[PDB]
């Protein structure tokens, strides 16, 4: 519950209805009751658990962004006192915030993670699992952010050692999860040389193992390798 | 205008 | 309660925030709330109301014809059975989605119509009486099919009489529900001629009434009229 | 492509 009663193959069907409607939640609490199910999840299956939660917690992530920062503005010389409102409602999208986050390290603890044996998965999720933490760091302001990051760095790096063994450079789970290291380096970690060399070497090395693809692998490891490029250009 | 991420 | 514990001032801060944030279904719930301290709202109060849950219904109005669409091709000949999930989700939605408009028709019933007496409300609110039933009107199949629609009709219809005797055809609360009944005409009620005349003669009479118009009155108008036109263009 | 109303 609420999926218990739900067939595993239906919950799938109505995540990738949800997909096509643009509703991410639905989308996230059927792949979210699919993953209770407790058997492993396929490839396409994977891609509709990270697109769902990625989509929720992005909304909750770019509200929160908005009402930091009125609330930092209203913290400034000069601003007039205009009660406690913005404080708490900013605490409200943060605490709902919090709370997807702490849901799908659930089910990455609860079990993806521990039955995940092939690179393509363990990769992602552990590459989820720093996602989540890292969005977790993006609001901590107390006793726990450190540990918070470092959850978030000991993720991706175990990510990142299994992708450098398993996985060609260009393939997109790897292409991604340094994306988003290197993105957790820069606005994180307080480490933009690290950010900045992560991208750098990844994007290269990807360029020199294109000649090994068909044009479908092509265009997609070039689309993401265009992020990388992208963030090479924003910080350099 | 904001860095990119997957 | 959920709302009843929070200042009257502190919900309409909220909507507004939530307004800047694009959280939607917080700022109705923060409007509703508003509305059960059983005081008259203000104009910028009724656009805060009708903003939030105009966006909420529009959200799931959109979802329910992506599924409603794909509903319709499993049912044409040679289309595979896929089962019960596409008309699941469909009725799951359209059950939320009647849900949110029996919340709005509420909050109108009890009891925003009753105590507005200045056209300028009164109008408004029946316009959005005539928009939820319309609202309505779109999913609804069954035996009510027709009393929904009359009562979408007979709202909107008390709405234009009354902004025709107390506002001047330019004013944006007389353009809109203008162009939102004559679209009630052309898709929920089959008279696109009566559709076309209502929206052909809503512009004309607001254009012969632009000179009495400061700049910026004039700006506000025109661009209601440009929906107007819009449609015209769109339907002859 | 789809009517407006507002
Ligand atoms: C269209 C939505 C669905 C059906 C859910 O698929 C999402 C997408 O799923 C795959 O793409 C994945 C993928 C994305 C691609 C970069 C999207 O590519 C294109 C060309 O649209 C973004 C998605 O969020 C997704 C699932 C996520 C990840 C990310 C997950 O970390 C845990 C690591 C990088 C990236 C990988 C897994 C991509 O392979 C596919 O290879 C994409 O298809 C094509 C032709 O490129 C498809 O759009
Ligand atoms: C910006 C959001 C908030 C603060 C909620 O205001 C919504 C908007 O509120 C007013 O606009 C109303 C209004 C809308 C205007 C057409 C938007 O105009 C511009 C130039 O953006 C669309 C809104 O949904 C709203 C509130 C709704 C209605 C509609 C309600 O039926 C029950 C009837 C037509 C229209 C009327 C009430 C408009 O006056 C204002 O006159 C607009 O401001 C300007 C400069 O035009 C402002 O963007
Ligand atoms: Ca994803
Ligand atoms: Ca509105
Ligand atoms: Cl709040
Ligand atoms: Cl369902
Ligand atoms: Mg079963
Ligand atoms: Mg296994
Ligand atoms: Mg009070
Ligand atoms: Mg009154």
């Amino acid at each position: 519950g609420a999926m218990g009663s739900m067939e595993r193959a239906s919950l799938i069907q109505k995540a990738k209805l949800a997909e096509q409607a643009e509703r991410y939640e639905d989308m996230a609490a059927f792949m979210k009751g699919a993953v209770e199910k407790g058997e492993e999840l396929s490839n396409e299956e994977r891609n509709l658990l990270s697109v769902a939660y990625k989509n929720v917690v992005g909304g909750q992530r770019a509200a929160w962004r908005v009402l930091s920062s009125i609330e930092q503005k209203s913290n400034e010389e000069g601003s007039e006192e205009k009660g406690p409102e913005v404080r708490e409602y900013r605490e409200k999208v943060e605490t709902e915030l919090q709370g997807v986050c702490d849901t799908v390290l659930g089910l990455l603890d609860s079990h993806l993670i521990k039955e995940a044996g092939d690179a393509e998965s363990r990769v992602f999720y552990l590459k989820m699992k720093g996602d989540y933490y890292r969005y977790l760091a993006e609001v901590a302001t107390g006793d726990d952010k450190k540990r918070i990051i470092d959850s978030a760095r000991s993720a991706y790096q175990e990510a990142m050692d299994i992708s450098k063994k398993e996985m060609p450079p260009t393939h997109p789970i790897r292409l991604g999860l340094a994306l988003n290291f290197s993105v957790f380096h820069y606005e994180i970690a307080n480490s933009p040389e690290e950010a900045i060399s992560l991208a750098k070497t990844t994007f290269d090395e990807a360029m020199a193992d294109l000649h090994t693809l068909s044009e479908d692998s092509y265009k997609d490891s070039t689309l993401i390798m265009q992020l990388l490029r992208d963030n090479l250009t924003l910080w350099t | 205008k904001r860095r990119k991420s997957v």
